[PDB]
């Protein structure tokens, strides 16, 4: 309820950086910073989520800003989940697929 | 004679500061001054 008046509906997309540098205590704490992030959406939010290293790739079935609903986002936080961190980092793939 | 026994000395110097700044990073991950210090390998390669 709060979250609703807070602000105006919006269509996000969460990048996850997925490179070498990242494997350790890193990774694991934005595997949980995602989901986190997702619990604050709602259902008139639109949000996709996509991953690089020096290609990317969208993490689930998705390819398309979905509707954040129950079950879309409970699809894309049991995706988040299973990431592992292995290959260079590319900021530029990275913006133009999001 | 007197300096070729000093710039080989002063070569391998140079080839001790390349290690030194190297930054080992995980998984394959590299910045950008790995790859210009893996170019100079090759010319510390040379040399000797
Ligand atoms: C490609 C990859 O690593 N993603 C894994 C997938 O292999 C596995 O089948 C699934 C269920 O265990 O979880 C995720
Ligand atoms: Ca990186």
């Amino acid at each position: 309820w709060y979250i609703q008046g807070a602000a105006s509906p919006k269509d996000m997309l969460i990048l996850v950086d997925v490179s070498g540098s990242v494997s350790g205590l890193t990774l694991k704490l934005i595997r949980t910073s995602v989901s986190e992030m997702l619990e604050t959406l709602s259902d008139d939010d639109f949000v996709n989520v996509a991953s690089f290293n020096s290609n990317a790739q969208d993490v689930s079935c998705f390819q398309h800003l979905v509707q954040a609903n129950v079950r879309n986002k409970k699809v894309l936080k049991d995706a988040v989940n299973n990431i592992t961190a292995k290959g260079i980092t590319d900021y530029k793939k990275g913006f133009s697929f999001a | 004679w007197k300096p070729f026994e000093t710039i080989i000395l002063l070569t391998i110097f140079a080839n001790c500061v390349a290690l030194a700044v190297y930054l080992p990073m995980p998984e394959d991950d590299n910045n950008s001054l790995n790859l210009g210090l893996e170019k100079l390998e090759y010319f510390f390669l040379t040399v000797f």
